[PDB]
């Protein structure tokens, strides 16, 4: 998972200028990722979710009890 | 008053002497008010606080009852 998620980044104008040999001088690139994981009964202590939480820059927890109660998104 | 018995029915009677007995009625007032204050200090602190904490998070335990992981 690490060598997959670590590719999503933002590169400086120098890198993009070097990559295109001077065609795109001004700007800067980027790439955003939104990996999706599913947990069993809210057990975020499992193996794969623990690995993935460590790598990403955040998370957005969606709850079932909040979903039924009408709060959508949860 | 009766030939052998005198009965005095008083709205508020205190056994002390002078006219300034508000200065001694205030002691009973303050003591009873302090007791009534500390009571409500114990009703919330002991009963209503703990008895909601116990019932707070039971559902998180009952759902994982059958899991073998």
């Amino acid at each position: 998972h690490s060598r997959l998620l670590e590719r999503a980044s933002r590169v400086s104008a120098e890198y993009v200028e070097k990559f295109t040999n001077g065609a795109v001088t001004g700007k800067t690139g980027s790439l955003t990722a939104l990996p999706i994981i599913e947990t069993q009964a809210g057990d975020v202590s499992a193996f794969v979710p623990t690995n993935v939480i460590s790598i990403t820059d955040g998370q957005i927890f969606l709850e079932t009890s909040l979903f039924n109660a009408g709060i959508r998104p949860a | 008053v009766q030939p052998h018995v005198v009965t005095v029915l008083a709205d508020t009677a205190i056994r002390a002497d002078n006219l300034d007995e508000a200065a001694i009625l205030e002691a009973r007032k303050n003591a009873e008010q302090l007791l009534a204050n500390q009571k409500s200090d114990l009703d919330s602190a002991a009963a209503l606080a703990a008895l909601a904490e116990t019932a707070a998070q039971l559902e998180t335990i009952r759902k994982i009852k059958n899991r073998a992981q």
